[PDB]
C-alpha cells in the first residue's frame, strides 16, 4: 500500500545518513529496474527491493 | 518507538496538539507522525 | 544582432526596436560616407558624425546620454541594453525563471478525506 511504501521509504532514509545519495541509489537503481525488465513503477520496485534488502 | 503514550487527562488546545505532534515525531519518526496527525484530524473533524 | 533575435512577423507586421536602431545607424553611416566622398562642408560632415555617435548610443543604450528615442507611438524604443537588465530582463526573466512545460493551474479545494501525502486532481 502507499502507507507501506511511505514506511520503507522513512526506513531507508534513516541508516543511509545522507539524504541525497539515497535518493541517487534509488534512481540508479529504479533505472536499471526498468531497463533489465522493459526486455509496479520503477522507483516504487526499487525502494521495495532497497527495504528487503536492510534486513 | 517502545516509547509508550502518556495518557494525556487534560483538556486539549492547539498548544497541546502541536506538543503532541512534536512528541510523536521525536519518538516515532516522520510517518507515524503523519499517521497520528491524520488521525487527530479525522477526529476533530469528526 | 541575428535576425530570429529581432524577429519581424506577420501577424500587419510586428517588428522589434532594434530593426529602427540599426536602420537609423545604417542611414546616418551611408550619408556620412557619401558627404565623405563629394567632400562637404566641414560643418555638415561634422553635424553628421554627431549624428552617428547618438545613432550608436542608442542602439547601445537608448536613453542613457542624450534624449530618448521614441518610437511611433511616445514610448521610449528598446536597446540593447534594455534587453538584460530589470525584472523584465533577460537575466530575471528567462534565465532565473521560466514558463515550463507539463503543468497546469486550477482552483483549490479542502479534500478531508485525503491523506498528507495525496492530492485530488481533476
Amino acid at each position: 500500500d502507499s502507507q507501506d511504501l511511505l514506511f520503507k521509504a522513512e526506513s531507508l532514509i534513516v541508516n543511509s545518513t545522507n539524504r541525497y545519495h539515497v535518493t541517487l541509489q534509488i534512481a540508479r537503481r529504479a533505472k536499471q529496474a526498468r531497463y533489465e525488465e522493459m526486455e509496479i513503477k520503477p522507483v516504487l520496485r526499487a525502494i521495495l527491493e532497497m527495504s528487503d534488502e536492510l534486513n | 518507538a517502545k516509547s509508550a503514550p502518556i495518557f494525556r487527562n487534560r483538556v486539549i488546545d492547539k498548544k497541546q496538539l502541536k506538543k503532541l505532534i512534536g512528541w510523536t515525531f521525536a519518538h516515532y519518526g516522520t510517518a507515524k507522525t503523519a499517521v497520528v496527525a491524520d488521525d487527530l484530524k479525522a477526529l476533530g473533524f469528526r | 544582432i541575428p535576425p530570429d533575435l529581432r524577429p519581424m512577423v506577420q501577424l500587419r507586421f510586428a517588428t522589434s526596436d532594434l530593426n529602427d536602431l540599426y536602420r537609423r545607424v545604417i542611414n546616418r553611416n551611408n550619408r556620412l560616407a557619401r558627404l565623405q566622398e563629394i567632400l562637404a562642408p566641414e560643418i555638415i560632415v561634422r553635424n553628421e558624425k554627431r549624428m552617428l555617435q547618438e545613432a550608436v548610443d542608442a542602439l547601445i543604450d537608448n536613453g542613457r546620454r542624450g534624449r530618448t528615442v521614441v518610437g511611433a507611438n511616445n514610448r521610449p524604443l528598446k536597446s540593447l541594453s534594455d534587453i538584460i537588465e530589470g525584472k523584465q530582463g533577460r537575466f530575471r526573466q528567462n534565465l532565473l525563471g521560466k514558463r515550463v512545460d507539463y503543468s497546469g493551474r486550477s482552483v483549490i479545494v479542502v479534500g478531508p478525506n485525503l491523506k498528507i501525502h495525496q492530492c485530488g486532481l481533476p
